[PDB]
């Protein structure tokens, strides 16, 4: 009944310390070892290090001297401190659980969602959302496409929902372009029955955690 | 410490897939396997050589002998197309993962792409910028050609295009953006997005109205 979730994704300037925090809900900090891992191309899938509940830690020999894993049993959390990071530390960081007891038959059951930590010399930039309006009237009757364009943001990722997750069918979010400027941009599009335009309200919810910015744009037909 | 797996393996629906992990020793140790689909976190499928947690279907099996650990997928279904990682240790360096193996299911008939062309939004034009958005979805295989048109002359500059990414449909999706100045957009009579897939081409067109 255990569920894990690490802190929101973000950008870390080069040589600055990376700090993450995984939160555990559905049990106590006992009965499990609490591990930090990461995944990326180049590095593949590697294990960073785990902590007990007593405070006993064990780190990856290649990563230690830069790694500091802590535990807060008072609030059911455990943290990771990757000291001095560079662009080669850009990866998706996972927090996972290990079964207590012997460590020779231990494994990684229960993983979090994983968060994209990007390392660059650049700065965080919030996105600009624009309504990709549909037509006004024609179909008698079936399917008009409307969406929104998330423009010029950094770094990844950006999540897009519609009507706060109430509209899921017909929704399609596309991967972003890494533009010439080094900034990202993506589009989300829903296909809805065109008779709904004018009676049904369509709102795209764009979340960009790296800049702590949430933008709800309401898309409505043209003229 | 290297845990080596074949980088790719293909099986038709119904065939048995065989993925192995190799490394010293390793039979003295317990090996475990993880499944991972695009945009997802790894899922434990096999632990302690052969044991399988509840929920994981019977068709997944595991063995471990000498230098080799092996994951076996009997009666492979389309939903089993993912990346597979073997995991063990070597407490001289502790927990290690394999190189990973991409399992492909084959089949999957050719699918013509759906193209949708969006003209610059008014609020963006008011911000003295223009962006034409060409959305391409639901196509297989993932190899397309995007060409833009000013009236009836091909556009060279301002074009950015994603690399085709497999959706949850096992079909691909891509998107091409054309960056323009407002007065450029208002200059020409029409702009066009042209998507070529295999031998068939689609051409959507927008105009300032």
């Amino acid at each position: 009944q255990v569920q894990l979730q690490e802190s929101g994704p973000g950008l870390v300037k080069s040589s600055e310390t990376l700090s993450l925090t995984c939160t555990v809900s559905g049990g106590s900090m006992g009965g499990y070892y609490w591990s930090w891992l990461r995944q990326s191309p180049v590095k593949g899938l590697e294990w960073i290090g785990y902590i007990f509940h007593t405070g006993h830690t064990n780190y990856n020999p290649s990563l230690e001297s830069r790694v500091t894993v802590s535990v807060d049993t008072s609030e059911n959390q455990f943290s990771l401190r990757l000291r001095s990071v560079t662009a080669a530390d850009t990866a998706v960081y996972y927090c996972a659980s290990l079964p207590r007891g012997q460590l020779v038959n231990a494994f990684f059951d229960n993983w979090g969602q994983g968060t994209l930590v990007t390392v660059a010399s650049a700065s965080t930039k919030g996105p600009s959302v624009f309504p990709l309006a549909p037509s006004s009237k024609s179909t008698s009757g079936g399917t008009a496409a409307l969406g929104c364009l998330v423009k010029d943001y950094f770094p990844e990722p950006v999540t897009v929902s519609w009507n706060s997750g109430a509209l899921t069918s017909g929704v399609h979010t596309f991967p972003a372009v890494l533009q010439s400027s080094g900034l990202y941009s993506l589009s989300s599009v829903v296909t809805v029955p065109s008779s709904s335009l004018g009676t049904q309200t369509y709102i795209c919810n764009v979340n960009h955690k790296p800049s702590n910015t949430k933008v709800d744009k309401r898309v409505e037909p043209k003229s | 410490y290297e845990l080596t797996q074949p980088p790719s393996v293909s099986v038709s629906p119904g065939q048995t897939a065989s993925i192995t992990c190799s490394g010293d020793k390793l039979g003295d140790k317990y090996a475990c396997w993880y499944q991972q689909k695009p945009g997802q976190s790894p899922v434990l499928v096999i632990y302690q050589d052969s044991k399988r947690p509840s929920g994981i279907p019977e068709r997944f099996s595991g063995s471990n002998s000498g230098n080799t650990a092996t994951l076996t997928i009997s009666g492979t279904q389309a939903m089993d197309e993912a990346d597979y990682y073997c995991q063990a240790w070597d407490s001289f360096s502790t927990f290690v993962f394999g190189t990973g193996t991409k399992v492909t299911v084959l089949g999957q008939p050719k699918a013509a792409p759906s193209v949708t062309l969006f003209p610059p939004s008014s609020e963006e034009l008011q911000a003295n910028k223009a962006t034409l958005v060409c959305l391409i979805s639901d196509f297989y295989p993932g190899a397309v050609t995007v060409a833009w048109k000013a009236d009836s002359s091909p556009v060279k500059a301002g074009v950015e295009t994603t690399t085709p990414s497999k959706q949850s449909n096992n079909k691909y999706a891509a998107s091409s953006y054309l960056s323009l100045t407002p007065e450029q957009w208002k200059s020409h009579r029409s702009y066009s997005c042209q998507v070529t897939h295999e031998g068939s081409t689609v051409e959507k067109t927008v105009a300032p109205t």
